[PDB]
């Protein structure tokens, strides 16, 4: 935690996502990595 | 071997191929008995071992050293070295890898409403 | 909820530096809840007791 996510104001392509979810991963844990994964799905699906 | 190893079941009765080879030692070596009891002529009795040998050949492993024994139809009998070797031996379809009870399989489609520790089971 | 049997299970699995050993527990303290409840499910239980006393 106590890592603010920076406001991405670009593009988003898979690579972008993958560091994404990286970076989640690394500062957040493995359970908000699955929250953001799915999240995220449910925004492009959407 | 135990007679469960070798089942005879009756379905007609489907034997293992176990019991054919077994029958062919025991019928050579009661043969060379008798021929051993009446005296027999020398290469009778020499012809009866090798004989007997060979059975015992097919019994241990079908195919290593002389002619393969085929059975009623022209496939090779499934002899004791041939049950615990190969991809369908038993190393490899009985004790590496099982069929397992409380086990399903269908066909996959795509849940997009469920979350990442879920499925969908009907 | 789910997602909070998620957030503990994650929450346990570290701070133990071992997470066959705390799965070993959990199964353990699982056990011992089913086994003095039959006088929610067992590892659900252990999974939540284990986590309110990791304060």
């Amino acid at each position: 935690a106590k890592s603010a996510p920076i406001f991405r104001n670009r593009v988003i392509d898979k690579k972008q996502l993958k560091k994404l979810i990286g970076w989640t991963f690394a500062h957040y844990g493995t359970a908000k990595t699955a929250v953001v994964a799915d999240d995220l799905k449910a925004l492009g699906f959407r | 071997i135990p007679p469960d190893l070798r089942p005879m079941v009756q379905l007609r009765f489907a034997t293992s191929d176990l019991n054919d080879l077994y029958r062919r030692v025991i019928n050579r070596n009661n043969r060379l008995a008798r021929l051993q009891e009446i005296l027999a002529p020398e290469i009778i009795v020499r012809n009866e071992k090798r004989m007997l040998q060979e059975a015992v050949d097919a019994l241990i492993d079908n195919g290593r050293r002389g002619r393969t024994v085929v059975g009623a139809n022209n496939r090779p009998l499934k002899s004791l070295s041939d049950i615990i070797e190969g991809k369908q031996g038993r190393f490899r379809q009985n004790l590496l890898g099982k069929r397992v009870d409380y086990s399903g399989r269908s066909v996959i489609v795509v849940g997009p409403n469920l979350k990442i520790h879920q499925c969908g089971l009907p | 909820d789910s997602q909070d049997l998620l957030f503990k299970a994650e929450s346990l699995i570290v701070n133990s530096t071992n997470r066959y050993h705390v799965t070993l527990q959990i199964a353990r303290r699982a056990k011992q809840a089913r086994y003095e409840e039959m006088e929610i499910k067992p590892v659900l239980r252990a999974i939540l007791e284990m986590s309110d006393e990791l304060n």
